[PDB]
């Protein structure tokens, strides 16, 4: 299920647990630490012990499957100014804000077709 | 996590019964019983003449909920559905004693009569246990003690449910009216009377179904509990087991030592009322954590009189057997 | 008027329970032990009967 | 028009003239306008002087934003344009009173209540 | 004997049996949502659905939507036999407790 | 004056219907970021499109929006649910700051889900220009209005009486 193309490796910068009262829903802000880019996380979270967690080998897609997070549904995708998505769950938002140089996976109907990932590592 | 519920100080987590064979990437049973006769098990509590308490273990909320709105209003009994009126001369009248006598509850079993059809007298063969009333009210005549309490110069000077006397259907006359017809309490306020009145009636006892008017409940107790288990995090062993001796209820947490400091942990985690002061201690409440469990739906049950809690719920649980297999074919 | 034989949002039966605390309140508890004597552990029968006025014996004072 | 998305499309020509092309075809497809009239002429310049700023829009996005996902296509197609611009023409048209229409007292009461 | 109770409803059914409506007339949630929970209990069941639209509580339109392949009144049956069983061991290892 | 009347005022230019009361905080509490459901909160959908008169097709069961050790239902596309007679729609600015804070307003909704967003009574009820009327009035014409507010009347309301 996995036209992806993302090969991640993360780490993270803040917390914003005041927003939402599930704890569960908070800001990640965890910049690439495959280049530069930056992703606005909105993972439930659980076991994520640094500043914002642990790795987050985001394999971003259409292996114990550990993966979790997709919606099937509607985008929007500016060209930011920095081409920039903003990959939505119904309600975890997810900007990914970087270059061409990634690979593809993009649409304005599917760049909310996506999966995601966690520690298998 | 997976049926334990949690407390929050503000509001009630996990509560939706979340384990549905995928509705949980662990395991979730597809459910029946040989995981579920298993686990299942009925404990009791106390028995007694009118009250009764067990704790389901292994049921999940539906059922138990089934339960008990079978128990409170769809599971029939004896009780008033029509009043005859025979020189009804009495204080207020008509439609509160005609109401107040269908609130008393009868003491015949429900599970020897049937429905009533619309028949001679909307039906007189089986089911009407007809009750007659016929008190009179008038002056003591020995009282030389004169300007004295009511209870002295009257006679009868109220109307209590122990001058209900029976009427025989040549139908019951033999089976049940040996003493086990009359209502359950013979004292009930009914109406009070002051010389010159009477009341004399006649009480058709109908069948009939809580959800219909419901003077038809056997039950009182028909709602209940999960089951806290409240934990404890590193203790605070020491005196503070005064205040986790005073914000739970007075028999939920144990009191033990103070060398060996052990504020001590759970003696009773079925007693608290959850009164839930324990968030306003504001150093401890991040060290307990409330959780009442999804397992064991502690029931307690107490009845009207009419039937003893035994019956009451045996009856219940077969009620929802025959709501079950009446769509089965 | 007269008593509610039973607690409107229990189920218990009340009107047993007026003739006890007219000899339980010359026993001279508190209302508030008049009404653990007998039963009521809830809301709802200590409304029932903290709360009612037995206007049966001023009414009935003239009734004829 | 943006939710109804006719994917065959994408940035090579520089759609700038290309959305000016279309504003010919809208030039010539309200031009068969007019029927009880004096409600689209009055506004068609202006309709098409607003397209021509989205045209200069599009072009300042095409030039510096992609100075390959071609900037999201930058979605504007001629499709979408024609779709647009006949929406614009059936809302134009039928927002249209007299004939009808029943002004006056609900004028009166809108200044009453 | 069911025929004036189990109004099933597949008229325009995109599956051959999805739109399965069982009308459950003289109804409440005390069975209704029983059954519910066994029915949505089957890794082969998407709605167990049970709403009771009308005003009074007669007719739980419970609109079991299976995943297309199977009928509806497999999983019905099934449900309504397996809350059967579950109430009948329930009641066989209680009554067998008030001799505690 | 049964269809054209209710919805649109000459005097005002604003919609009549809306969501009085607590649908307003019952469809809020859905949209809230926290909420997370069950695919056993299925149950809940089948008042609105699952449904009382005239709306009996199926649902196409928004998918699975998570599939963490715990797959869960999130609670917007919980909202957004039809599936009879497809459509479209987009909105904005709804009642709170600007900038991603803690976002409660520019609620974005595209081609009948909901991206991002919180509703209020000027992004759900008698609002002026954001609505779910002059988003469904217009662009998709009538019938889908008087038609989209009964499946809200019927599934947020329903809902409080789990929450409280």
């Amino acid at each position: 299920m996995a036209g992806i193309l993302f090969e991640d490796i993360f780490d993270v910068k803040d917390i914003d647990p005041e927003g939402k009262k599930f704890d569960r829903v908070s800001r990640l802000h965890c910049e690439s630490e495959s280049f530069k880019m930056d992703l606005i996380l909105d993972v439930n979270i659980q076991i994520y012990p640094v500043d914002l967690g642990d790795k987050f080998r985001l394999v971003i897609a259409s292996r114990a499957d550990q993966f979790e997070y997709v919606m099937y549904g509607k985008v929007y995708r500016i060209e930011g100014d920095r081409l920039s998505a903003y990959v939505s769950y119904g309600g975890l938002l997810m900007r990914l804000q970087g270059d061409a140089n990634n690979l593809h996976g993009f649409e304005v109907d599917s760049r909310v077709y996506l999966l995601m990932k966690k520690l298998a590592f | 996590m997976r049926s334990r519920v949690v407390l929050g100080e503000f509001g009630v987590r996990n509560v939706h019964t979340t384990d549905f064979p995928g509705n949980y990437s662990g395991y979730d049973d597809a459910w029946d019983q040989d995981r579920f006769e298993k686990n299942f098990r009925v404990d009791v509590v106390h028995m007694d003449e009118n009250s009764l308490e067990f704790d389901m273990v292994g049921i999940d909320a539906a059922i138990a909920n089934a339960f008990r709105r079978i128990l409170l209003a769809e599971v029939p009994t004896m009780a008033v559905e029509k009043v005859l009126v025979y020189n009804n001369t009495s204080i207020v009248q008509d439609e509160i004693l005609a109401h107040r006598l269908g609130l008393i509850p009868i003491h015949a079993d429900p599970r020897l009569f049937e429905y009533r059809n619309q028949g001679d007298e909307e039906g007189t063969e089986i089911d009407t246990l007809q009750f007659r009333l016929q008190v009179r009210c008038t002056r003591n005549p020995h009282a030389a003690k004169d300007s004295s309490d009511p209870n002295e110069l009257y006679v009868n000077h109220k109307v209590y449910t122990r001058h209900m006397t029976w009427i025989p259907l040549g139908n019951q006359a033999d089976l049940f009216p040996e003493g086990t017809i009359r209502p359950v309490h013979d004292d009930i306020l009914i109406a009070q009377l002051r010389p010159g009145q009477e009341i004399d009636l006649l009480m058709h006892c109908v069948k009939g179904i809580g959800k219909d008017h419901a003077k038809f409940s056997p039950v009182a107790t028909a709602s209940y509990r999960l089951l806290p288990d409240i934990t404890l995090l590193e203790p605070v062993e020491g005196e503070a087991a005064e205040e986790l001796s005073r914000c739970f209820s007075p028999g939920v947490i144990e009191v033990q030592e103070v060398q060996g400091k052990k504020v001590a942990r759970v003696a009773n985690p079925r007693l608290d009322t959850f009164s839930r002061e324990i968030f306003r201690n504001e150093k401890l409440k991040k060290v307990v954590r409330l959780a009442r469990v999804r397992d064991h739906y502690i029931f307690s049950v107490e009845s009207t009189g009419v039937l003893p809690p035994d019956v009451l719920v045996s009856e219940a649980i077969k009620v929802l057997m025959g709501k079950c297999r009446r769509f089965l074919d | 008027m007269i008593i509610p034989v039973r607690c409107f949002t229990c189920g218990k039966i009340v009107g047993n329970k007026w003739e006890a605390y007219l000899g339980l309140l010359q026993a001279e508890y508190t209302e508030g032990d008049a009404l653990d004597a007998l039963g009521l552990k809830r809301y709802c029968c200590r409304r029932m009967l903290l709360a009612h006025v037995d206007l049966i014996e001023k009414l009935l004072n003239y009734a004829p | 028009i943006k939710a109804v998305f006719p994917c065959p499309s994408e940035p090579a020509l520089s759609k700038n003239e290309l959305i000016l092309t279309t504003e010919s075809i809208m030039k010539k497809s309200e031009f068969l306008c007019c029927q009880d009239s004096f409600l689209q002429e009055i506004k068609k310049f202006i309709k098409g002087v607003s397209e021509k700023i989205k045209k200069t829009r599009d072009k300042y996005g095409i030039n510096d934003n992609g100075t390959r996902v071609l900037y999201q296509l930058d979605r504007i197609t001629p499709t979408q344009v024609e779709k647009f611009l006949e929406t614009c023409r059936d809302k134009y048209m039928r927002a249209q009173m007299e004939p009808g229409s029943a002004v006056g007292a609900l004028c009166a009461q809108s200044i009453g209540e | 004997g069911e025929r004036k109770t189990a109004l099933e409803m597949v008229q325009a059914a995109g599956t051959d049996r999805h739109c399965v409506t069982f009308v459950l007339h003289e109804e409440d949630h005390t069975l209704g949502n029983s059954l519910r929970y066994m029915i949505m209990k089957n890794p082969e069941v998407e709605f167990c659905g049970y709403t009771t639209t009308h005003p009074s509580e007669s007719k739980i339109n419970l609109r079991i939507q299976t995943r297309g392949t199977l009928p509806a009144v497999e999983p019905f049956q099934r449900g309504l036999n397996e809350l059967m069983n579950v109430c009948q061991h329930v009641l066989d290892k209680f009554e067998a407790s008030i001799k505690d | 004056m049964g269809t054209k009347a209710n919805l649109v005022t000459p005097r005002n230019g604003e919609p009549l219907i809306a969501a009085i009361q607590d649908f307003l905080t019952g469809a809020y509490l859905l949209t809230l970021k926290d909420t997370f459901f069950d695919r056993a909160k299925a149950c809940q959908i089948i008042a609105s499109i699952l449904v009382g008169k005239d709306e009996k097709i199926k649902v196409r069961l928004p998918p699975p929006t998570i599939l963490k050790p715990v797959t869960l239902w999130t609670g917007k596309q919980i909202f957004s649910v039809i599936l009879r007679p497809s459509d479209d729609n987009p909105v904005r600015a709804n009642l709170r700051t600007k900038g991603l804070c803690a976002n409660d307003s520019y609620v974005t909704i595209q081609n009948s889900e909901l991206m991002s967003g919180s509703m209020d009574k000027g992004t759900l009820g008698s609002g002026s220009k954001n609505n779910i009327f002059y988003i469904l009035l217009r662009d998709w014409g009538q019938n889908e209005a008087a038609d989209a507010m009964s499946r809200l009347a019927r599934l947020a309301p329903v809902y409080l009486s789990n929450r409280g």
